[PDB]
Protein backbone atom coordinates (compact mmCIF):
# COMPACT_ATOMS: atom_id res chain seq x y z
CA UNK A 1 0.00 0.00 0.00
CA UNK A 2 2.21 2.78 -1.44
CA UNK A 3 5.16 0.66 -0.29
CA UNK A 4 8.16 0.44 -2.62
CA UNK A 5 10.62 -1.21 -0.26
CA UNK A 6 9.86 -3.69 2.54
CA UNK A 7 12.98 -5.19 4.15
CA UNK A 8 12.11 -8.29 6.15
CA UNK A 9 13.89 -11.30 7.62
CA UNK A 10 13.60 -14.57 5.68
CA UNK A 11 15.87 -17.65 5.70
CA UNK A 12 18.66 -15.97 7.73
CA UNK A 13 18.64 -13.03 5.32
CA UNK A 14 17.03 -9.69 4.43
CA UNK A 15 14.61 -9.61 1.54
CA UNK A 16 12.46 -7.01 -0.24
CA UNK A 17 8.86 -8.10 0.32
CA UNK A 18 7.45 -5.09 -1.52
CA UNK A 19 6.89 -7.09 -4.69
CA UNK A 20 9.42 -5.07 -6.64
CA UNK A 21 12.30 -7.34 -5.66
CA UNK A 22 15.10 -4.90 -4.97
CA UNK A 23 18.30 -6.88 -4.50
CA UNK A 24 19.58 -6.98 -0.94
CA UNK A 25 23.20 -7.72 -0.04
CA UNK A 26 23.78 -8.61 3.59
CA UNK A 27 27.48 -8.76 4.35
CA UNK A 28 29.07 -10.92 7.04
CA UNK A 29 29.42 -8.19 9.68
CA UNK A 30 25.67 -7.57 9.95
CA UNK A 31 24.13 -9.55 12.80
CA UNK A 32 20.62 -10.82 12.03
CA UNK A 33 17.88 -12.45 14.07
CA UNK A 34 14.42 -13.88 13.42
CA UNK A 35 12.89 -10.94 15.31
CA UNK A 36 13.70 -8.89 12.17
CA UNK A 37 16.45 -7.01 13.99
CA UNK A 38 19.75 -6.18 12.35
CA UNK A 39 22.84 -4.58 13.84
CA UNK A 40 25.31 -2.26 12.17
CA UNK A 41 28.72 -2.33 13.83
CA UNK A 42 32.01 -0.48 13.40
CA UNK A 43 33.43 -3.28 11.24
CA UNK A 44 34.16 -2.68 7.57
CA UNK A 45 32.00 -5.69 6.67
CA UNK A 46 28.99 -4.50 8.71
CA UNK A 47 26.98 -3.25 5.75
CA UNK A 48 23.82 -3.75 3.70
CA UNK A 49 23.56 -2.77 0.07
CA UNK A 50 20.20 -2.67 -1.65
CA UNK A 51 19.72 -1.75 -5.30
CA UNK A 52 16.31 -0.30 -6.15
CA UNK A 53 14.66 -1.26 -9.40
CA UNK A 54 14.64 1.78 -11.68
CA UNK A 55 11.13 1.26 -13.08
CA UNK A 56 9.66 2.56 -9.81
CA UNK A 57 6.48 12.63 -2.22
CA UNK A 58 7.99 9.77 -0.25
CA UNK A 59 8.38 8.38 3.28
CA UNK A 60 10.87 6.25 5.21
CA UNK A 61 9.95 4.26 8.32
CA UNK A 62 11.96 1.99 10.60
CA UNK A 63 12.48 1.06 14.26
CA UNK A 64 15.82 1.89 15.85
CA UNK A 65 17.72 1.17 19.06
CA UNK A 66 20.59 3.54 19.82
CA UNK A 67 23.04 2.61 22.61
CA UNK A 68 23.73 4.92 25.54
CA UNK A 69 26.69 7.31 25.43
CA UNK A 70 29.76 6.08 27.30
CA UNK A 71 30.42 8.11 30.46
CA UNK A 72 33.95 8.53 29.06
CA UNK A 73 33.28 9.58 25.48
CA UNK A 74 30.66 12.31 25.80
CA UNK A 75 32.60 14.85 23.76
CA UNK A 76 32.83 12.45 20.77
CA UNK A 77 29.14 11.63 21.28
CA UNK A 78 28.04 15.27 21.08
CA UNK A 79 30.24 16.31 18.14
CA UNK A 80 31.01 13.30 15.90
CA UNK A 81 28.18 12.93 13.39
CA UNK A 82 28.05 9.59 11.63
CA UNK A 83 26.00 8.17 8.76
CA UNK A 84 23.92 5.03 9.24
CA UNK A 85 21.94 5.00 5.98
CA UNK A 86 22.93 6.75 2.76
CA UNK A 87 21.22 6.98 -0.61
CA UNK A 88 23.27 8.89 -3.18
CA UNK A 89 23.21 9.02 -6.98
CA UNK A 90 25.03 11.70 -8.98
CA UNK A 91 25.70 13.50 -5.69
CA UNK A 92 21.97 13.65 -4.95
CA UNK A 93 19.62 11.85 -2.59
CA UNK A 94 18.95 11.39 1.11
CA UNK A 95 20.69 10.21 4.24
CA UNK A 96 19.85 9.34 7.83
CA UNK A 97 22.52 9.83 10.45
CA UNK A 98 23.25 10.28 14.11
CA UNK A 99 25.26 12.69 16.21
CA UNK A 100 24.82 11.68 19.80
CA UNK A 101 21.21 11.98 20.95
CA UNK A 102 20.23 13.48 17.63
CA UNK A 103 18.91 11.45 14.69
CA UNK A 104 18.94 13.61 11.56
CA UNK A 105 17.36 13.43 8.11
CA UNK A 106 19.01 15.37 5.29
CA UNK A 107 18.06 16.05 1.69
CA UNK A 108 20.34 17.30 -1.09
CA UNK A 109 18.94 18.23 -4.48
CA UNK A 110 20.53 18.24 -7.94
CA UNK A 111 22.40 21.48 -7.26
CA UNK A 112 23.79 20.38 -3.90
CA UNK A 113 21.55 22.50 -1.69
CA UNK A 114 20.77 21.02 1.74
CA UNK A 115 17.99 20.98 4.29
CA UNK A 116 17.66 18.81 7.41
CA UNK A 117 15.21 17.76 10.08
CA UNK A 118 16.10 16.20 13.39
CA UNK A 119 14.75 14.52 16.46
CA UNK A 120 16.80 15.01 19.61
CA UNK A 121 15.97 13.16 22.81
CA UNK A 122 16.89 14.27 26.28
CA UNK A 123 20.12 12.99 27.78
CA UNK A 124 19.54 14.27 31.31
CA UNK A 125 16.34 12.36 32.24
CA UNK A 126 16.37 10.12 35.31
CA UNK A 127 14.64 7.49 33.18
CA UNK A 128 14.60 7.97 29.43
CA UNK A 129 12.06 6.48 27.03
CA UNK A 130 14.46 6.58 24.10
CA UNK A 131 18.03 5.77 25.13
CA UNK A 132 18.95 2.22 24.11
CA UNK A 133 15.26 1.35 23.68
CA UNK A 134 13.41 0.41 20.52
CA UNK A 135 11.40 3.30 19.14
CA UNK A 136 9.60 3.93 15.89
CA UNK A 137 10.74 6.54 13.41
CA UNK A 138 8.81 7.80 10.41
CA UNK A 139 10.04 10.43 8.01
CA UNK A 140 7.76 11.99 5.42
CA UNK A 141 8.58 14.34 2.55
CA UNK A 142 6.41 16.32 0.14
CA UNK A 143 6.65 19.50 -1.94
CA UNK A 144 7.06 21.86 1.02
CA UNK A 145 7.80 19.92 4.23
CA UNK A 146 9.96 17.27 5.83
CA UNK A 147 8.38 15.84 8.98
CA UNK A 148 9.69 13.39 11.55
CA UNK A 149 7.40 11.21 13.61
CA UNK A 150 8.43 9.31 16.71
CA UNK A 151 6.13 6.53 17.95
CA UNK A 152 3.31 7.84 15.78
CA UNK A 153 3.50 11.44 16.97
CA UNK A 154 4.80 14.48 15.02
CA UNK A 155 8.04 15.90 16.46
CA UNK A 156 9.59 18.13 13.78
CA UNK A 157 8.44 19.90 10.63
CA UNK A 158 11.02 21.79 8.58
CA UNK A 159 10.08 23.81 5.50
CA UNK A 160 11.82 22.88 2.24
CA UNK A 161 10.25 24.97 -0.55
CA UNK A 162 13.88 25.81 -1.36
CA UNK A 163 14.75 22.14 -1.80
CA UNK A 164 13.32 20.80 -5.05
CA UNK A 165 13.82 17.59 -7.07
CA UNK A 166 16.05 14.99 -5.41
CA UNK A 167 17.18 11.59 -6.75
CA UNK A 168 16.19 8.38 -4.94
CA UNK A 169 17.25 5.91 -7.64
CA UNK A 170 20.68 5.33 -6.13
CA UNK A 171 21.84 2.34 -4.13
CA UNK A 172 20.89 2.43 -0.43
CA UNK A 173 23.84 1.68 1.86
CA UNK A 174 23.35 0.67 5.49
CA UNK A 175 26.70 1.33 7.09
CA UNK A 176 28.10 3.30 9.99
CA UNK A 177 30.24 5.99 8.37
CA UNK A 178 31.98 8.80 10.23
CA UNK A 179 34.53 9.26 12.98
CA UNK A 180 32.89 6.62 15.14
CA UNK A 181 34.27 4.87 18.19
CA UNK A 182 35.16 1.19 17.82
CA UNK A 183 32.29 0.13 20.07
CA UNK A 184 29.65 2.11 18.16
CA UNK A 185 26.73 0.17 16.76
CA UNK A 186 23.06 0.63 15.92
CA UNK A 187 20.13 -1.78 15.90
CA UNK A 188 17.45 -1.47 13.24
CA UNK A 189 14.20 -3.28 12.41
CA UNK A 190 11.39 -3.07 9.81
CA UNK A 191 12.97 -0.62 7.35
CA UNK A 192 10.46 0.54 4.73
CA UNK A 193 10.01 3.13 2.00
CA UNK A 194 6.81 4.61 0.58
CA UNK A 195 6.06 6.52 -2.63
CA UNK A 196 3.65 8.79 -0.76
CA UNK A 197 3.64 11.22 2.15
CA UNK A 198 2.16 9.16 4.97
CA UNK A 199 -0.50 10.83 7.15
CA UNK A 200 -0.29 11.06 10.92
CA UNK A 201 -3.15 8.56 10.93
CA UNK A 202 -1.35 5.98 8.75
CA UNK A 203 1.86 6.34 10.78
CA UNK A 204 0.09 5.91 14.14
CA UNK A 205 -1.71 2.82 12.83
CA UNK A 206 1.61 1.35 11.62
CA UNK A 207 3.10 2.05 15.05
CA UNK A 208 0.38 0.05 16.80
CA UNK A 209 0.51 -2.78 14.23
CA UNK A 210 4.31 -3.19 14.46
CA UNK A 211 4.23 -2.98 18.28
CA UNK A 212 1.78 -5.84 18.76
CA UNK A 213 3.11 -9.19 19.89
CA UNK A 214 1.80 -12.24 21.72
CA UNK A 215 4.73 -11.90 24.07
CA UNK A 216 5.74 -9.29 26.63
CA UNK A 217 8.81 -7.11 26.11
CA UNK A 218 11.66 -6.12 28.35
CA UNK A 219 12.56 -2.57 29.39
CA UNK A 220 14.65 -2.26 26.20
CA UNK A 221 11.85 -3.39 23.88
CA UNK A 222 13.14 -6.90 23.17
CA UNK A 223 11.07 -10.00 23.83
CA UNK A 224 10.74 -10.93 27.51
CA UNK A 225 12.50 -14.26 28.27
CA UNK A 226 12.39 -17.13 30.70
CA UNK A 227 15.58 -18.12 32.53
CA UNK A 228 17.22 -14.73 32.11
CA UNK A 229 18.43 -12.31 34.78
CA UNK A 230 16.42 -9.10 35.10
CA UNK A 231 16.47 -6.06 37.37
CA UNK A 232 13.05 -4.63 38.01
CA UNK A 233 11.65 -1.23 37.08
CA UNK A 234 8.35 0.19 38.35
CA UNK A 235 6.70 2.79 36.11
CA UNK A 236 4.71 4.30 38.99
CA UNK A 237 7.90 4.70 41.04
CA UNK A 238 10.61 5.25 38.45
CA UNK A 239 13.52 6.05 40.81
CA UNK A 240 12.74 3.16 43.17
CA UNK A 241 13.99 -0.44 43.23
CA UNK A 242 13.46 -3.61 45.23
CA UNK A 243 15.91 -5.04 47.72
CA UNK A 244 15.57 -7.94 50.11
CA UNK A 245 15.46 -6.38 53.56
CA UNK A 246 18.33 -7.56 55.79
CA UNK A 247 16.99 -10.18 58.24
CA UNK A 248 13.36 -9.99 57.05
CA UNK A 249 11.51 -12.02 54.35
CA UNK A 250 10.30 -8.87 52.58
CA UNK A 251 11.43 -6.57 49.77
CA UNK A 252 12.04 -2.99 50.85
CA UNK A 253 11.96 -0.17 48.32
CA UNK A 254 14.99 2.06 47.94
CA UNK A 255 15.98 5.06 45.85
CA UNK A 256 18.18 4.59 42.77
CA UNK A 257 21.69 5.96 42.81
CA UNK A 258 22.36 8.47 40.02
CA UNK A 259 25.26 9.36 37.72
CA UNK A 260 27.88 10.77 40.11
CA UNK A 261 30.52 12.46 37.97
CA UNK A 262 31.24 15.84 36.39
CA UNK A 263 29.22 16.41 33.23
CA UNK A 264 27.11 19.49 32.48
CA UNK A 265 25.51 17.59 29.61
CA UNK A 266 24.21 14.29 31.02
CA UNK A 267 22.24 12.67 33.84
CA UNK A 268 20.57 9.31 34.50
CA UNK A 269 19.48 6.98 37.30
CA UNK A 270 21.24 3.63 37.71
CA UNK A 271 19.35 0.67 36.24
CA UNK A 272 21.49 -2.30 37.18
CA UNK A 273 20.49 -2.42 40.83
CA UNK A 274 18.22 -4.14 43.29
CA UNK A 275 17.73 -7.88 43.36
CA UNK A 276 18.51 -9.94 40.27
CA UNK A 277 15.15 -11.47 39.38
CA UNK A 278 14.44 -14.34 37.02
CA UNK A 279 11.25 -15.70 35.51
CA UNK A 280 10.56 -19.43 35.46
CA UNK A 281 7.84 -21.18 33.50
CA UNK A 282 5.22 -23.17 35.31
CA UNK A 283 5.00 -26.05 32.86
CA UNK A 284 1.89 -27.63 31.34
CA UNK A 285 8.99 -24.65 23.77
CA UNK A 286 11.02 -21.51 23.19
CA UNK A 287 12.07 -19.30 26.14
CA UNK A 288 9.77 -16.39 25.25
CA UNK A 289 7.31 -15.17 27.92
CA UNK A 290 3.81 -14.84 26.49
CA UNK A 291 0.75 -12.94 27.75
CA UNK A 292 -1.42 -15.02 30.12
CA UNK A 293 1.48 -17.39 30.88
CA UNK A 294 1.71 -18.75 34.41
CA UNK A 295 5.14 -18.06 35.88
CA UNK A 296 7.25 -18.13 39.01
CA UNK A 297 9.02 -14.90 39.88
CA UNK A 298 12.36 -15.66 41.50
CA UNK A 299 15.51 -13.84 42.48
CA UNK A 300 19.01 -14.69 43.55
CA UNK A 301 19.96 -14.43 47.16
CA UNK A 302 23.67 -15.21 47.16
CA UNK A 303 23.91 -18.68 45.59
CA UNK A 304 20.25 -19.54 46.19
CA UNK A 305 17.31 -19.02 43.93
CA UNK A 306 14.54 -17.63 46.16
CA UNK A 307 10.93 -16.96 45.19
CA UNK A 308 8.24 -14.25 45.45
CA UNK A 309 5.17 -15.34 47.42
CA UNK A 310 1.91 -13.89 48.75
CA UNK A 311 -0.01 -15.01 51.90
CA UNK A 312 -3.22 -16.80 50.94
CA UNK A 313 -5.29 -15.13 53.67
CA UNK A 314 -4.50 -11.49 54.45
CA UNK A 315 -6.89 -8.87 55.81
CA UNK A 316 -6.29 -5.50 54.11
CA UNK A 317 -6.31 -4.15 50.56
CA UNK A 318 -2.51 -4.49 50.53
CA UNK A 319 0.01 -6.99 51.98
CA UNK A 320 3.83 -7.19 51.80
CA UNK A 321 5.00 -9.92 49.45
CA UNK A 322 6.84 -12.83 51.07
CA UNK A 323 10.37 -13.56 49.82
CA UNK A 324 11.74 -17.02 50.64
CA UNK A 325 13.45 -20.22 49.35
CA UNK A 326 11.60 -22.37 46.80
CA UNK A 327 9.23 -24.75 48.59
CA UNK A 328 5.66 -25.95 48.75
CA UNK A 329 3.59 -24.22 51.41
CA UNK A 330 -0.21 -24.28 51.53
CA UNK A 331 -0.06 -21.05 53.53
CA UNK A 332 1.27 -19.16 50.50
CA UNK A 333 0.55 -18.64 46.81
CA UNK A 334 3.46 -18.85 44.38
CA UNK A 335 1.87 -18.86 40.95
CA UNK A 336 1.82 -15.62 38.99
CA UNK A 337 0.04 -14.89 35.75
CA UNK A 338 1.71 -12.22 33.68
CA UNK A 339 -0.63 -9.77 32.01
CA UNK A 340 -0.95 -6.92 29.60
CA UNK A 341 -3.92 -4.72 30.47
CA UNK A 342 -2.70 -1.88 28.27
CA UNK A 343 -4.39 -1.64 24.85
CA UNK A 344 -1.71 0.80 23.67
CA UNK A 345 1.98 -0.07 23.05
CA UNK A 346 3.99 -0.33 26.24
CA UNK A 347 6.97 -2.25 27.59
CA UNK A 348 5.22 -2.39 30.96
CA UNK A 349 3.55 -5.59 32.08
CA UNK A 350 1.47 -6.53 35.11
CA UNK A 351 1.67 -9.40 37.57
CA UNK A 352 -1.48 -11.13 38.82
CA UNK A 353 -1.69 -13.63 41.67
CA UNK A 354 -4.40 -16.29 41.30
CA UNK A 355 -5.57 -19.24 43.45
CA UNK A 356 -5.24 -21.72 40.62
CA UNK A 357 -5.05 -21.59 36.81
CA UNK A 358 -8.68 -22.71 36.44
CA UNK A 359 -10.16 -20.40 39.08
CA UNK A 360 -11.49 -17.01 38.03
CA UNK A 361 -10.66 -15.83 41.55
CA UNK A 362 -8.20 -12.94 41.68
CA UNK A 363 -6.09 -12.10 44.74
CA UNK A 364 -4.38 -8.94 43.50
CA UNK A 365 -1.61 -7.36 41.46
CA UNK A 366 2.03 -6.77 42.39
CA UNK A 367 2.88 -3.13 43.10
CA UNK A 368 4.48 -0.87 45.69
CA UNK A 369 2.82 0.42 48.81
CA UNK A 370 3.49 2.51 51.90
CA UNK A 371 3.24 0.62 55.21
CA UNK A 372 3.43 1.88 58.80
CA UNK A 373 5.98 0.56 61.32
CA UNK A 374 5.41 0.90 65.09
CA UNK A 375 7.38 5.19 60.62
CA UNK A 376 6.34 4.93 56.99
CA UNK A 377 8.20 2.85 54.39
CA UNK A 378 7.53 1.45 50.92
CA UNK A 379 7.46 -2.31 50.42
CA UNK A 380 7.20 -4.68 47.48
CA UNK A 381 3.51 -5.63 47.69
CA UNK A 382 0.27 -7.17 46.52
CA UNK A 383 -2.86 -4.98 46.33
CA UNK A 384 -6.51 -5.83 45.63
CA UNK A 385 -7.08 -2.19 44.65
CA UNK A 386 -5.23 -2.58 41.33
CA UNK A 387 -7.86 -5.17 40.25
CA UNK A 388 -10.49 -2.53 39.37
CA UNK A 389 -8.08 0.22 38.32
CA UNK A 390 -6.51 -1.70 35.41
CA UNK A 391 -10.00 -2.15 33.96
CA UNK A 392 -10.33 1.64 33.50
CA UNK A 393 -9.97 3.15 30.00
CA UNK A 394 -7.69 4.65 28.91
CA UNK A 395 -5.15 2.40 30.64
CA UNK A 396 -3.16 4.14 33.32
CA UNK A 397 0.56 3.91 32.50
CA UNK A 398 1.52 5.49 35.80
CA UNK A 399 0.05 2.76 38.03
CA UNK A 400 2.46 1.15 40.48
CA UNK A 401 1.41 -2.28 39.18
CA UNK A 402 3.27 -1.56 35.92
CA UNK A 403 6.64 -3.33 35.94
CA UNK A 404 9.45 -3.62 33.43
CA UNK A 405 12.35 -6.05 33.35
CA UNK A 406 15.85 -4.77 32.73
CA UNK A 407 18.50 -7.29 31.68
CA UNK A 408 22.16 -6.34 31.34
CA UNK A 409 22.59 -4.92 27.81
CA UNK A 410 25.64 -3.79 25.88
CA UNK A 411 23.88 -0.60 24.80
CA UNK A 412 23.72 0.55 28.44
CA UNK A 413 26.77 0.90 30.67
CA UNK A 414 26.85 2.67 34.02
CA UNK B 1 19.84 -20.82 55.20
CA UNK B 2 23.29 -21.65 53.91
CA UNK B 3 24.52 -23.58 50.87
CA UNK B 4 28.18 -24.57 51.40
CA UNK B 5 30.87 -26.37 49.37
CA UNK B 6 33.40 -28.88 50.68
CA UNK B 7 35.49 -31.88 49.66
CA UNK B 8 38.14 -30.06 47.62
CA UNK B 9 41.79 -31.13 47.72
CA UNK B 10 45.18 -31.55 46.15
CA UNK B 11 45.76 -34.54 43.90
CA UNK B 12 47.71 -35.98 41.05
CA UNK B 13 46.49 -36.34 37.50
CA UNK B 14 44.26 -39.39 37.15
CA UNK B 15 43.12 -39.33 40.77
CA UNK B 16 39.65 -38.73 42.19
CA UNK B 17 37.91 -36.20 44.41
CA UNK B 18 34.31 -35.77 45.61
CA UNK B 19 32.80 -32.31 46.19
CA UNK B 20 29.66 -31.95 48.26
CA UNK B 21 27.13 -29.09 48.24
CA UNK B 22 25.33 -29.04 51.58
CA UNK B 23 22.08 -27.18 52.12
CA UNK B 24 21.18 -25.97 55.57
CA UNK B 25 17.87 -24.40 56.60
CA UNK B 26 16.15 -25.60 53.44
CA UNK B 27 15.61 -28.75 51.38
CA UNK B 28 16.80 -29.63 47.89
CA UNK B 29 13.56 -31.44 47.03
CA UNK B 30 12.61 -28.43 44.91
CA UNK B 31 16.07 -27.36 43.80
CA UNK B 32 18.29 -27.96 40.78
CA UNK B 33 21.95 -27.84 41.71
CA UNK B 34 24.68 -26.20 39.65
CA UNK B 35 28.47 -26.25 39.99
CA UNK B 36 30.80 -23.52 38.76
CA UNK B 37 34.56 -23.25 38.85
CA UNK B 38 36.93 -20.30 38.69
CA UNK B 39 40.68 -20.41 38.18
CA UNK B 40 42.78 -17.30 38.80
CA UNK B 41 42.20 -15.14 37.03
CA UNK B 42 40.45 -16.87 34.13
CA UNK B 43 36.79 -16.57 33.24
CA UNK B 44 34.47 -18.38 35.62
CA UNK B 45 32.54 -21.23 33.95
CA UNK B 46 29.51 -23.45 34.47
CA UNK B 47 30.65 -26.99 35.20
CA UNK B 48 27.53 -29.09 35.70
CA UNK B 49 23.88 -28.89 36.65
CA UNK B 50 21.44 -31.51 37.84
CA UNK B 51 17.67 -31.21 37.60
CA UNK B 52 15.18 -30.98 40.46
CA UNK B 53 14.13 -34.59 39.74
CA UNK B 54 17.78 -35.59 39.42
CA UNK B 55 17.16 -37.57 36.22
CA UNK B 56 18.85 -35.02 33.94
CA UNK B 57 22.41 -33.67 34.02
CA UNK B 58 24.39 -31.17 31.98
CA UNK B 59 28.15 -30.94 31.66
CA UNK B 60 30.81 -28.59 30.42
CA UNK B 61 32.15 -30.38 27.36
CA UNK B 62 35.65 -30.66 28.83
CA UNK B 63 34.48 -32.59 31.91
CA UNK B 64 31.89 -34.92 30.44
CA UNK B 65 32.74 -38.57 31.13
CA UNK B 66 35.09 -37.58 33.94
CA UNK B 67 32.74 -35.76 36.30
CA UNK B 68 29.51 -37.08 37.80
CA UNK B 69 26.92 -34.79 39.41
CA UNK B 70 24.28 -36.29 41.70
CA UNK B 71 21.76 -35.15 44.31
CA UNK B 72 20.67 -36.84 47.57
CA UNK B 73 17.47 -35.18 48.83
CA UNK B 74 17.40 -37.17 52.07
CA UNK B 75 20.74 -35.66 53.09
CA UNK B 76 20.04 -32.24 51.51
CA UNK B 77 23.46 -32.43 49.80
CA UNK B 78 24.50 -32.75 46.17
CA UNK B 79 27.77 -34.06 44.82
CA UNK B 80 30.31 -33.48 42.10
CA UNK B 81 32.25 -36.75 41.67
CA UNK B 82 35.49 -35.77 39.88
CA UNK B 83 37.36 -38.67 38.24
CA UNK B 84 40.44 -38.72 36.00
CA UNK B 85 41.42 -35.27 37.26
CA UNK B 86 43.59 -33.09 34.99
CA UNK B 87 45.65 -29.95 35.69
CA UNK B 88 43.09 -27.87 33.75
CA UNK B 89 40.54 -28.76 36.44
CA UNK B 90 42.45 -26.70 39.01
CA UNK B 91 39.95 -24.14 40.31
CA UNK B 92 37.82 -22.93 43.16
CA UNK B 93 34.49 -24.72 42.86
CA UNK B 94 31.24 -23.03 43.86
CA UNK B 95 27.66 -24.35 43.94
CA UNK B 96 24.22 -22.76 43.58
CA UNK B 97 20.67 -23.98 44.17
CA UNK B 98 18.40 -23.17 41.22
CA UNK B 99 14.77 -23.63 40.19
CA UNK B 100 15.91 -25.10 36.96
CA UNK B 101 19.01 -25.94 34.97
CA UNK B 102 17.94 -23.81 32.01
CA UNK B 103 20.28 -20.86 31.60
CA UNK B 104 22.49 -21.98 34.52
CA UNK B 105 25.83 -21.45 32.79
CA UNK B 106 25.33 -17.75 32.12
CA UNK B 107 24.13 -16.72 35.60
CA UNK B 108 26.27 -13.97 37.14
CA UNK B 109 26.77 -15.01 40.78
CA UNK B 110 29.42 -12.81 42.38
CA UNK B 111 31.28 -15.80 43.93
CA UNK B 112 34.56 -13.83 44.08
CA UNK B 113 33.13 -11.33 46.53
CA UNK B 114 30.87 -13.46 48.76
CA UNK B 115 31.54 -17.03 47.65
CA UNK B 116 33.03 -19.62 49.93
CA UNK B 117 33.71 -22.48 47.56
CA UNK B 118 36.13 -25.38 47.81
CA UNK B 119 39.62 -25.49 46.33
CA UNK B 120 40.69 -28.17 43.84
CA UNK B 121 44.25 -28.48 42.57
CA UNK B 122 45.82 -31.10 40.34
CA UNK B 123 49.62 -31.35 39.92
CA UNK B 124 51.94 -34.28 39.21
CA UNK B 125 55.07 -35.01 41.23
CA UNK B 126 57.07 -35.38 38.00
Amino acid sequence: NNIILNLRYKDNNLIDLSGYGAKVEVYDGVELNDKNQFKLTSSANSKIRVTQNQNIDFSVSFWIRIPKYKNDGIQNYIHNEYTIINCMKNNSGWKISIRGNRIIWTLIDINGKTKSVFFEYNIREDISEYINRWFFVTITNNLNNAKIYINGKLESNTDIKDIREVIANGEIIFKLDGDIDRTQFIWMKYFSIFNTELSQSNIEERYKIQSYSEYLKDFWGNPLMYNKEYYMFNAGNKNSYIKLKKDSPVGEILTRSKYNQNSKYINYRDLYIGEKFIIRRKSNNDDIVRKEDYIYLDFFNLNQEWRVYTYKYFKKEEEKLFLAPISDSDEFYNTIQIKEYDEQPTYSCQLLFKKDEESTDEIGLIGIHRFYESEYKDYFCISKWYLKEVKRKPYNLKLGCNWQFIPKDEGWTE
Amino acid sequence: VQLVESGGGLVQPGESLRLSCGASGMSLDYYAIAWYRQAPGKEREGVSCISVSGSSAQYLDSVRGRFIISKDNTKSTAYLQMNSLKPEDTAVYYCAALADCAGYASLTFDFDSWGQGTQVAVSSAH
